[PDB]
Formats: structure tokens, C-alpha cells, sequence
């Protein structure tokens, strides 16, 4: 009821404002009405000129204002509403709308923006909002070059997505000890038998898999009379600095087998990059940001020369007894698909020059599509969940600043 | 998740005068405690070129300078000069006989010595005798000027591609350490654009362009704050003296063996730095991961509050303590015995994370406003870099990434009110008038006084001035 | 002079399952290879000093030009190369007016490390380069090996063992794997020569041009099976190629053959000896 | 132009001027250089009651004889002659009355379950320090412990390999028992042979060769001398004196040095020296002048307590280069002792130079090519006394860099450096490929990491063995 009534009042006094001579840009909602700014238009190009003045608009239904006669009025003001311009420097009037008789008043109250000056004298003679203010107006702007002049954030906030994906565990991780002291000195023999897998860890002679370890070729390295099935709330879960680092170790190599279709893993490098499936060949990958399907060309193949391939660094990080992969989107660079470059920091630092906002909350995106794809029908252990999205308070005014900022194309994605 | 949209920190700037920007405030209110009559006396070493110029362009500065483009004019502003708007309400004057004159054989000489490190070596031996006889009495210099040729500069300092250690010597670092003795701060400038000089890796090629009003900003606010001058004061409506922010840092020394030296970064509401030495350090793997023991971590609080009391004559009834690494046990509680020792009732160790991953993107092409705060169960995200309402713009290209907060247990103050004092201490600036910076003042100053003092050999005792590190 | 012969013997003058005899190894020496080349440098080598601290950070500037090559050396701001740098696209990575063209001998046979260290890294690079057409180099692995031509394909290096022409499979194709005919470079300094040592081994991929996942364990199961024909005729095959790559900038001469003064009776052990059959390379 | 030299393999020198190249044979026919009447080396015993008895039994069958079962190898594979009339050591052997004890198969099942290896090895190691203790306090006071652990608890205690990571047991066992002042020997309870020594097979697969060796550690633990090397001169003693360095994993990581100081007879002085210094990010360790100095200096006032004489000729071997404080600090300690003659000799161990002959079998052992300076010398290959090459994989030479203050030829300092090889404390298998101050420096370091800088240390190495 607030919200409709408000935007009834906003366009009303709207309508005023472009009979007015002045552009409107609505900037969010109020208690009973809308916060706005106006800007003096050229009359002929209609350009925007740069001189500001802030509105707010508050509107009621067939209500009286205080101590209300035919000459005038009086009005109490709302603190947290002026607040929104506290520090801006732009000068703020009210303009007070009423559905029963269509009147418009206003004030200037600047004053009351920054004090306690909070009655306010309304005299229905030369207190009236109507077209006839274009003078007065006019005078009560500021230029937008004035020192110390800013235009405040959005006070209606917007949404955040976050690096950060749950990860949800079977209910049973497999112990064991092992006679190898690491997982390193167990390959060679893990290499010599068949039905085998690496999504294992073995550390300090101790073994931790979501497999079973007697059901593949891992028997051999295991002490296969010790194995045991553990709910795996204790081992991911617990102050034991040994658990939770091979929990992290193991949650690593078991993305690493669930991915293996899309990604491969660089040891040295700590990276989660796209395979080429042909020397010198490009390739896309296909994804869902928002509701639209989008293809990212995950290896790029420059003709000789150099591939580049999408990368990404992983982190698996414990909040409040929940486990979370963080995606770090970066990029890796082959001198054929495959074999390393070998000058691949000269090249690393050329794309990552120009990545800008947009480019790298679309690689947040795709990661986190291909992590949560591989675990539906694409051997699958690991369920990942997106995390719902983060309400700030205040919003960046990227559409006043599109058109003012001179630098808002150096913020694009190209 | 919880997530607010802190204010960018308030500012006291004299006469009561307060504001978010130290450029704008100091134009409208000046500096926090002016007298009558104050005069910056600057010392100028460089070549009869550079000294002239720099003579031209802080008389360019006196006069005024025009901002480029005041479309922006909140991060390009002018410089209203040093007369009857001066920001600084200061004297910025080369005193007679103040400059020492570098010769055209000897900027030549270095230039051709073949071993980097001997032409380093070299530049700073003749430094140092010019800044000693400077310092001979012949006058009192507040603050030194470096003015560098250019082609000398580049033989200096190494070059890195536009796109983008210890293998060579650092000029400035190396400098900065032999002439600590001098009680002089030294500033190094470009001889043609007047800005700092051999703190970064320079391109190869110095380009011809130029935003001479913010240069102006910037050279005069770094000479204001070398003098020893207050320029404006942090948390206003906190009562001042109560809180103190100590840094805990480590450094590597590169000879004997290779052992962490423990520093301690203290600064108060008015932005003045207290540098302390520490033990060395322990290590917890092949000499990596450098740390205190309870003892030790006793002993250096405990030192950093007395000096502390030296300059200020009371003890602070607040302490934060700042580190880039999580507290161990030890250190943890090595600070609470210094501390209740000393009466000291309140204090919050705070962890501060540089290089997490972690991250929050909003939709468009603008980045994350500056001041964004995330609470992850315990954890903060906070931008101390990024959109900025105040500018209108994102003063950036790189996109931002924010800094992770993990206060310890062992905190009285909950995670957004630190992460909110963590804000306003990025503030604290040395280098530039721009103040969207990523770190905090404490934790900064402990990169900058590492690189330093291990130039230093372990027992020699050190200045407790910043000013005179930065 | 006497028994001399019979010293150790303890053969009388008994079973030769009796312990303590042992039958002389007769007398007379036998020849043996080194696994070293000697180098030739170029009568000069060009010095100068550089913007850049490393030859990392030059690297995005030196692909800013065209006619680049790689065959360089810049650490502590120095720069050292067998070819003119002012004649390449090295020229934006050096300045310009310190390009000095010196003796080779000063710069490769001093008592500076940074001098000796810098000969060492342009003589691997200047190798890397003049042996580009037949063998690649690994960064992380510091090998050189017979790189793959085709995927899964395999190819043979012809060279001369004595003076018969012979062929190895310097890739083999078993179509899990593909194994690599590898080797370590090193560059001693003997007295005031340059020697490149060649220590022969194997590199495995997938496909030929695919790692390998843990080649590691693939390496430990051919090398086991290694043993001393294997490994001389490798180091005989390398050092064909290092010779054979000038015919550039540097030249490799063969050393004489090492003249032992006594020899292994391999004739008279491949009768008595129940080992001898392990000896041979399978 | 590279002079070349094969060495003859060098001669030992046994009892009654009995000469020979082989410590088997020659200990055969002369036995050992200083034996007494009614020598004997009492054996203790550490095991559960199935190894200790077993372990009995093969010393039984030790002493009545084994024989070869490769007679076409006769040399390599001899056979043990007995402790009868033919005794090589000219020793008995026996376990005194109340000399063993027991463990009981509830404390062997209590460490097999220990979760975390770590803490399994460290509870195995106060068991059997407790055990050790005691024995020690009886009246029996044995010369040397044979520790024998059943299959299942070596298999626990070892890794399996088919290092500071893990605990190693043999490591922390050597280390907490030094104080106890007895040599201990650990042994597979099936083949009474070393263990712990090397990572275990992950599935465990000559006995006479096996009774050879066993002996002569036992022997060389307890202190008696089989044989000593004969110099290529009779007018002064030279001691050959190992320096190396370990690292401690807590505090700092501080390196620490360590010397290695032997004799003509094989024995072995340990010392531990000041904390070394590093060249680069806490890695090279090196020693100053004023420490290279110190260290010398304490090796020879301990050479001399232990023998009553200063030697003449003074070894120095390392495995990284002499800095040159090193090399100024051992001037200055030997000449303040008037000691004229020193060689400083760095041993590398992975040079990748090598010579190769023409045929299926191995460069001889004990060639040596100069190589303008530096020593390329075959410790490992063919070896004519055994009529094979005791190995598989191809050997590798090593290179020895003798440093300019060196007194002696380089062909000499190689020979010697070769005869050094023969001391050998853990087989009877001659054709080994370090010398022995620097194979000691590597076991005493290992043992060392695991006992606080500062305390002090045993000097005689048998008890590091
Ligand atoms: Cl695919
Ligand atoms: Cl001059
Ligand atoms: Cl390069
Ligand atoms: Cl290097
Ligand atoms: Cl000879
Ligand atoms: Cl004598
Ligand atoms: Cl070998």
C-alpha cells in the first residue's frame, strides 16, 4: 500500500517535473514515497546540462498535514529519509502530494539534512509545485563539477553473488592405514594393478577415500584388515589439524576425477584449467548465467603462436561445520594445446591486464555451473549448492554513472 | 549472510571541521593543528637541472595549479595554492644554502658501472655524504628532496613491462637504511612530472604524457607529513588517545642465517607511526611461516606501549593488534600478559587476510563499493578498494579483491566494528591524497620498514620514527 | 719380478668353488668413452646492460618486436648472447650504447660466479636453440628430448655408431604411452675448456604430445631394465647429434678414447659367470 | 690427454701381518688384527619370546656352519666356516643368563593399533628404551642389543617404498637410547638381517652371507677391530675427519655441524660442532672460519684422548664445496697444532660424468680418470676378485675435487678415498660407494636432528651404528 501510493505521488509530481524543464531519474523508495534527483535539460537538444537537485516525494490519501487551514500548514520531517543525502552536498526538497485534492507543496530542506530543524511552515500561497517553479528550481541546483559534489549510492541496495559453493559429502568416508607413509610412494604400486582411480589421499600412513578401497585396485596399498567406514561428519569436522587438511586434500583429487571430463589439474601450478582435445584447435563451453544459455571459448587457439586455455585455482575452506569451494577464475597458456609455453607469465599478465567486472563474474558463473553440472547425469561423489545471493544495502549507481563518469567505458569487458 | 555498506570514514581536519576526503577538507578547514607562522624547510640534492626545476614547479604549486579535467573534480582537483587557500595553512620554502649539487661526472659515473650492484652501492654512498653535509649545520632542512635525473633513476631501478626480490640491490632501500642515522625523511621524485620515484619498478621508456594539480597534492601532502605535521585525525567521535593500532610484522634477513626479525607498527588517530624491533622469530617449517613466542610477543608489546607512553605521556586504554598471519597461541598469549600487565583492559587481535580468494560480484560493469562489508560466520570480507561514491567513478582498472578479517577469540569488539576501524585506517596516507587504499595503516608500514631494516644488522639500535622509513 | 701375477691369486704354483681363489683378470688394457664433448665458443661475445633486472621481466618487451630469438641471457641487469643483440629484435631489451663486443675467453674462463654462472645459462640456451629441429627442452623436467612429430606416431634418429650407420626410436609408439629418448645437458669447466656432459634417460607422454599422468612410475619400470650397452650406445647417439648441429654457433669436438690399463674379462665371464645373462640389455 | 689409472683393490692388513683385499677371506685365515684370549662379545636380547628364541637359534646354527648355495660365486657368496676351530673373529658369541627381554604380546598388539603413526613410533621407542634401560641395569651389562621385533611390528613402525614428514623409528629409537651407551642392532626376525635400516618391501619376499654379516656388526658394535687399512707408508698416522651438517625441525631450522673423525682402524670419533651458517634462504650450510676452527681443533683434542697421540695427516672430507672460511679455518686449527699435512676433499656424489667400456659389464671398479683436477673415481662396478659386478643398475663414478691447500696428489687421494670405502660396519661386501666419514655423517645426522642442541653426545660412533 506504501509502495503503490508512493509511486502514484512520484508520478504526479513527475509529470510537474518535465512540464518543468528538468529530467527526473527515479533513485529508489521511501516510507510513503520515492527518492529522486532532478537535472536542468537543454530545452532544445534536450541534453542534460549537469546542474542537480534532490526530491523526495512523499504522498497520502485524503490525509490532513498538521494544523491545516486554507492559508497554510505544517509538516513534520522523516531523519533517516533526509539522511540519504547527508554528505552528498546536493541540495534536497520535499514535495508533499495528496490524492483527495491534487495538491503539490514543497520546501527546500537542506537545512534539515544536516541539523534538527524538523517543523516545517507551509504557506499553500507560495509553497505550490507546479510548473511555474522552473525559476526557483533553477536557482536551488548545484553543478555536478562543484567540489565536494557526489551523488550517493542507490538506497534500495542490490544483489551479490559469491565465489563460494556448498559442497555436500556422503554420510561415509573410508579409514585405513597404509604401509606407504605418502599416497607419492603408493602410485607406482597402485599402477601395477587394473580398476584403478586416484581420488585418494595418503598421508602419514594413513589412507581416506569416499570409496571403498577393497572394492578397486587401491587394496594393494591399504592394510585392507583395517579399513573402516567412519561417518564423515567426524573426520571433516573436527580441531584435528590432520583430518581437516587431508579432508581438504581429499575433496581436491575427488573434484579432480568428478571434472576430468572438462578439466584437467596442473600440479605445480595449483590449477583447474579447460584440456584442448586438438593441437592448435579452439573449443567452447556452454552454460546457463541467468536464464539464458552462453558459450565461453574455454581454449582459445591463436594460429601460428600460443593456446590459451580457461583456468581457475580452487580453495576448500570450512565455515561453521560446512564445507565450501572457492573459485578463483585465471588463465593458462600452452604452446599447442598441451605442451606448457615457455613464457606463459608474459601472457598471463597481457588478458588479465583487461578483465574487468563483467568478465570475471562470468567466469564465477561458468565455474560454478560446471561444478554443480558434474553432479547430476553427465563415479559421482561429491553434490555441490549454489548459495543464495547477498542483499547489499546501498547499490552502485551504475546508470547516473554511464552517463557521467567519462571513464565507464574503461570499466567494459571487451 | 550478513552484509552492510559501511561509511566512508569521517575525518577531523581543525577548528572541529570535519569530511570523508583529506583533499576537500583540508581546502575548507586546513590542517589539524596549524601555528601561526608554520614553515616546511625543504632540502633539495640533484643536479643544477633538476634543482631549478624543482624550484620552477613548487613555485608553480605556490601560485596554483588548474585541474585537466573537472569532470571529475573530486578525484582531479585543483590546487588552490599556497597563498590565501593554502590546504596545508604552511610555508613550503628552500631555505639559502640548503641544496646540494650532484655533478654531471658523477650522475655519468654511475650511470656506466657495469654490476648493478656496485652502481647502487655507489649512488648511495654519494647520497648519504650530500644529505650528511646538508645536515652540517648549514641549515635545518625538515625534509630532503631527491631529485634525480632521469636517465640516473632508470640505471637505479629496474623496469618492468607495462602489462606487469633481492637478486639485485634496491636503491631506495638501501638508502633509506644508510641514511636512517641522518634524522632527515627523504623523498624521491621523477625530475619531470615531480611524483615518487624508485618505489616501483619504472617502465622502460618514460613517457612524455599529466595532472600537475594532483602531483602537486601529492608532493606536498608527503613533505607535510616527512616534517612531522598533522594533517587531520581519524575516528572523530571516538575520544582521542584511547585506542592505539599495533602491527606485528617479520622480515627476512638475507645474510648469516637467513633468520625473521619480529617489528612492531604502532599509529594513533593522527596517523603518526611508532617503528619498533622486535627478537628474532621463530619459524614453523624449513625456515618459513616466521613467529613469536609467548616471551617474545611480551617483550615487544610491552616495548612499542612504552614508547607509546615516551611521546604521548599517557598509555592507551585500547590496543588492536594487526597481523597478515594468524596468531599463534604463543603470541596470543604473549600479548595478554604485556597487556593486563600494563592495565590495559581492552584489546582485539585481528588477522588480516591479503590474498583471499574469496570474493563477491555484483551484475554490471562497475565493481563492488568500497566499504562493502560481508560477515562469513566470523569472517569479513571487506572492500577497502573499489567503486567510490565520493569519486563518481571506480579510480581503478584491475578489479578489486577484498581484504578477509578473522578476529581472535581473544577480541572484546565485534567483527563489524573492527572491520569498520580497518576502513578508516587505509586512510592514513604518506604517498598520495587518494584515499581509496587496500591496507591499513599498521600493516602497510610493516612491508615498508622490512624492506629497510634488513639492511640494518640485528642489534643496531633503530629510529622510532616512521616519517622517517616512508 | 717372481709370482707377481700369482700375488692375489692364491692359486697354487685347488676348486675354483674353493673361497678366496680368484682367477687374474688378464692383462692388457681396454679403451672407453666419456660422456663429454668439448665446445668450441665463438671468437666473440657480446655484453651490455639491460632495463630489466632478469630475462623474465624482458620477455613481453622482446615479443613487442619482430625477429625475436631466444638464445639470450639477462640477470642482474646484464646481458650476454653469442649473436649481436643490436641485429634482433634483442636490441628493445638492451641499451643500446653499452653493447660491447668482447673476447670470449674473458667472459667464459674468469673467477667471477656471475660471469661463470651466465656462461652456463647462455651455452644451455644456445644449445636449446641450435638443436631446435631434432630435440625440445622442458622447463620443469631440465631435460632435452626427441620431441613427437605426429600424434601416436612413431620415428627413428639415424646416426653412426663407429663408422656403420645405425637408427634408434627416438619416440616409440606402443598405441597407453609414447616414450621419449631424453638427456641431461651439463656444462663443466675443465682447466680453461667448456665441456657439455650428456646423461641419457626417457621422458613418457599420453599421445605424443599429452603428459603423461605420474610418468614418474613409467620411468623406474624401462629404467630398471637399463644396463651398460644401453646406456653407452645413448650417450654414443647424443653425442652424434651434438657434432652433427654444426654442419650456428657453437661446435663440439670428440674427445679421444681413455686408454685403461687394465680391462674386464667379459670373455672369460660370459662363460663363468651365472650372472652374466643380467648384464645384457633386453 | 686424460692420464688414467685402475687401482688395485686396496690391501688390508689382519692378524699376524695377515695381508688381503677381502675382510671374509681375510679374517678367514688370519682372523682379526688384535685378538686376546677369551675374547667375547655378549649379546643382549630385545624381542618377544618367539624372536628371542629364534634369534638364539640362528646364532646356534651360525656357530656350527652354513654353507654356500652358489659355489660358481664363491667369492661373493662364501660360506660361514663356524665359531669352532675355524673361526674368522677368533670370538665368541653368546647371550648371557638374564640378557634378554621380553615383550609382551599385549604391548605388541597395543602399538600395532595406534591410529597415527607417529605416535605409535614414539611409544614404541619408550617401550623399548625402558627394556634397554633395564637390561643395562642388571649386572650383565652386554656389549651389543640385538633388537628383535616380530614381523607385524617392523611392518608397523617402517614405511614401504616398493623423510621429515614421517617419524622414522630407527632414527628417534638411535637418538633416545644414546644416553644408555649400548649399540643396537635391528633385525627382520625371519632373516636376521638389518632392518629399519632402508623403507621395507611392501610384501616381504645367501644365509650364509647373512651369518657374515650379522657377525661382523655385532663385532664392530662391541668395539673390537677386524682389520685395519694398510697405509702406503709406515712413518706417521693419518685420521681421516668427516664434516657435515643436519637441520633441526624446530625453533629456527638452525643447521648444525658434526664431524666424523676415523682412524686407520676403522673406528669412529662423533662430534657436534656450533650452528653452521647458510648461504641463501636457510639452505647450504656453511661454517665460519672461527667454528671450521673450533670443530677441527675439538676432533683432534678428542683424537688424542682417545689414542694418546696427535696424527700427522689430517683428511678432511665433505660433500659440498670448502668455502673459503672453511678451508682458513682448518689451516688455522692444524697449524696451531703443528699438524703439516692436510688434504681438503670434496666428495660429490651426483656428478653426472661417467666413462664407458665396450661390452655388457661395467666400468672396473677402482678406475680413476683425471679430469684436469678433478678425480673421477669408480667406487661401485665390476670387481674381478668376485667375477661379476655385484650389481644391476649401471654404477656411477664418483668426483673428487680436492681443494687448493690439498698437500697431496690428486691419483693418491682417490686410491685412498677408495680404500675408505672398505670400512664398512653394517656388510661384509667390500665394493661399497661412500667412504666412511662421509656414510657416517649421513647416519649420525639422522640420529642427531632428534637431541636438543647443547646436550651432550657420545663420542664413539659403534653406538650410532
Ligand atoms: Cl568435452
Ligand atoms: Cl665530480
Ligand atoms: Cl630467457
Ligand atoms: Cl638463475
Ligand atoms: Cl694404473
Ligand atoms: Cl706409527
Ligand atoms: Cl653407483
Amino acid at each position: 500500500d506504501s509502495q503503490v501510493l508512493g509511486e502514484l505521488g512520484e508520478t504526479a509530481v513527475k509529470k510537474i517535473v518535465l512540464e518543468t524543464g528538468f529530467i527526473y531519474e527515479h533513485r529508489g523508495r521511501l516510507e510513503a514515497g520515492t527518492d529522486g534527483l532532478i537535472e536542468l535539460r537543454d530545452p532544445k537538444s534536450g541534453a542534460p546540462l549537469g546542474k542537480l537537485l534532490a526530491v523526495q516525494v512523499k504522498a497520502t490519501k485524503e490525509s490532513q498535514y498538521l494544523r491545516e487551514t486554507d492559508k497554510g500548514f505544517e509538516y513534520l520531517l522523516r531523519p533517516a529519509d533526509l539522511k540519504l543525502w547527508r554528505l552528498s552536498n546536493i541540495p534536497v526538497i520535499i514535495v508533499l502530494w495528496r490524492q483527495s485534492d491534487g495538491s503539490a507543496y514543497w520546501k527546500d530542506v537542506t537545512d534539515s539534512v544536516r541539523g534538527e530543524e524538523r517543523r516545517l511552515q507551509f504557506d499553500k500561497a507560495a509553497d505550490v509545485f507546479d510548473p511555474g517553479c522552473a525559476d526557483r528550481l533553477g536557482a536551488l541546483t548545484v553543478d555536478r563539477r562543484k567540489p565536494g559534489v557526489f551523488v550517493p549510492p542507490l538506497n534500495g541496495g542490490e544483489t551479490a553473488i559469491i565465489n563460494l559453493l556448498r559442497i555436500k559429502l556422503p554420510e561415509e568416508i573410508f579409514i585405513a592405514t597404509s604401509p606407504f607413509g605418502s599416497g607419492r610412494d603408493a602410485v607406482p604400486e597402485l599402477l601395477k594393478h587394473s580398476n584403478t582411480r586416484f581420488d585418494w589421499v595418503i598421508r602419514k600412513r594413513r589412507y581416506v577415500s569416499f570409496f571403498d578401497p577393497r572394492e578397486y585396485g587401491t587394496k594393494a596399498i591399504v592394510d585392507v584388515d583395517q579399513v573402516e567406514a567412519i561417518d564423515s561428519d567426524i573426520f571433516a569436522f573436527n580441531d584435528d589439524l590432520d583430518d581437516t587438511n587431508d579432508t581438504m586434500d581429499l575433496l581436491r583429487r575427488t573434484v579432480e576425477r568428478q571434472l576430468s571430463a572438462q578439466v584437467s589439474y596442473l600440479r605445480k601450478e595449483r590449477l583447474f584449467y579447460f584440456h584442448a582435445v586438438a593441437t592448435n584447435k579452439s573449443r567452447s563451453y556452454r552454460y546457463l548465467a541467468n536464464v539464458k544459455e552462453t558459450s565461453a571459448k574455454v581454449v582459445s587457439a591463436y594460429t601460428n603462436g600460443y593456446v590459451r586455455h580457461h583456468a581457475a585455482t580452487f580453495r576448500f575452506e570450512r565455515l561453521a561445520d560446512e564445507w565450501f569451494v572457492v573459485v578463483d577464475p585465471t588463465f593458462y597458456f600452452t604452446n599447442d594445446g598441451f605442451r606448457p609455453h615457455r613464457y606463459p607469465e608474459a601472457l598471463l599478465a597481457g588478458k588479465k591486464r583487461l578483465e574487468r567486472n563483467a568478465a570475471v563474474r562470468g567466469q564465477v558463473v561458468m565455474w560454478q555451473h560446471l561444478l554443480v553440472e558434474s553432479a547430476s547425469c553427465n563415479d559421482v561423489l561429491l553434490d555441490f549448492e549454489n548459495l543464495p545471493v547477498i542483499e547489499l544495502s546501498r547499490a552502485v549507481p551504475e546508470s547516473s554513472w554511464t552517463r557521467t563518469d567519462p571513464r565507464a567505458k574503461e570499466m567494459e569487458s571487451r | 549472510l550478513k552484509s552492510r555498506v559501511f561509511d566512508e570514514p569521517m575525518l577531523e581536519f581543525g577548528d572541529g571541521g570535519q569530511h570523508l576526503d583529506p583533499r576537500q577538507g583540508l581546502r575548507e578547514y586546513g590542517p589539524l593543528q596549524p601555528r601561526s607562522g608554520d614553515v616546511v624547510h625543504v632540502g633539495v640534492i640533484g643536479t643544477e637541472d633538476t634543482i631549478a626545476g624543482f624550484s620552477e614547479f613548487l613555485a608553480e604549486t605556490a601560485a596554483g595549479i588548474d585541474s585537466d579535467n573537472k569532470q571529475l573534480i573530486n578525484l582531479n582537483p585543483d590546487f588552490p595554492g599556497l597563498g590565501n587557500q593554502n590546504p596545508f595553512r604552511c610555508k613550503f620554502v628552500i631555505p639559502d644554502g640548503a641544496t646540494a649539487t650532484i655533478s654531471r661526472r658523477q650522475v655519468t659515473e654511475i650511470k656506466q658501472i657495469g654490476r648493478h650492484d656496485e652502481a647502487v652501492r655507489r649512488a648511495v654512498a654519494l647520497i648519504a655524504d650530500q644529505l650528511s653535509a646538508l645536515m652540517e649545520s648549514s641549515a635545518k632542512p625538515d625534509v630532503i628532496v631527491l631529485a634525480l635525473p632521469v636517465p640516473l633513476i632508470e640505471k637505479l631501478v629496474n623496469a618492468k613491462s607495462e602489462e606487469i626480490r633481492d637478486d639485485t640491490l634496491n636503491f631506495r632501500d638501501l638508502l633509506k637504511a644508510k641514511t636512517l642515522h641522518l634524522d632527515v625523511p627523504t623523498q624521491i621524485v621523477w625530475p619531470d612530472t615531480w611524483d615518487d620515484a624508485a618505489k616501483i619498478p619504472r617502465k622502460v621508456k618514460r613517457d612524455s604524457n599529466q595532472a600537475k594539480a594532483t602531483r602537486a597534492w601529492n608532493l606536498l601532502n608527503a613533505l607535510f607529513y616527512k616534517a612531522g605535521k598533522v594533517p587531520w585525525r581519524l575516528l572523530p567521535d571516538q575520544a582521542e588517545y584511547r585506542t592505539s593500532f599495533l602491527g606485528i610484522g617479520f622480515y627476512r634477513d638475507l645474510d648469516g642465517q637467513q633468520l625473521w626479525t619480529s617489528t612492531a607498527q604502532m599509529f594513533d588517530e593522527r596517523g603518526r607511526g611508532l617503528i619498533l624491533r622486535g627478537a628474532r622469530a621463530q619459524t614453523e617449517t624449513k625456515g618459513r611461516h616466521p613467529y613469536l613466542t609467548a616471551k617474545d610477543a611480551d617483550d615487544l608489546v610491552t616495548q612499542s606501549i612504552a614508547a607509546y607512553k615516551a611521546h604521548h605521556k599517557h598509555v592507551p586504554a585500547r590496543v588492536v593488534v594487526l597481523k597478515t598471519s594468524r596468531f599463534r597461541p604463543e603470541e596470543a598469549e604473549g600479548i595478554d600478559s604485556a597487556l593486563s600487565r600494563l592495565g590495559i583492559e581492552l584489546s582485539d587481535l585481528v588477522w588480516v587476510q591479503e590474498s583471499s580468494p574469496i570474493a563477491v560480484f555484483r551484475d554490471g560493469n562497475y565493481p563492488i563499493l568500497r566499504g562493502t562489508f560481508v560477515d562469513l560466520k566470523g569472517k569479513g570480507l571487506l572492500y577497502t578498494r573499489g567503486s567510490v561514491p565520493y569519486y563518481g567513478t571506480y579510480p581503478g582498472l584491475r578489479v578489486p579483491r577484498p581484504l578477509l578479517l578473522v578476529p581472535h577469540e581473544n577480541s572484546d569488539s565485534a567483527l563489524a566494528r573492527l572491520a569498520e576501524e580497518v576502513l578508516a585506517l587505509t586512510k592514513v596516507n604518506w604517498n598520495t591524497t587518494q584515499f581509496d587504499q587496500k591496507l591499513p595503516a599498521p600493516i602497510k608500514a610493516a612491508r615498508e620498514v622490512g624492506r629497510i631494516l634488513k639492511h640494518i644488522e640485528y642489534g643496531v639500535a633503530i629510529s622510532p620514527d616512521f616519517r622517517k622509513y616512508t
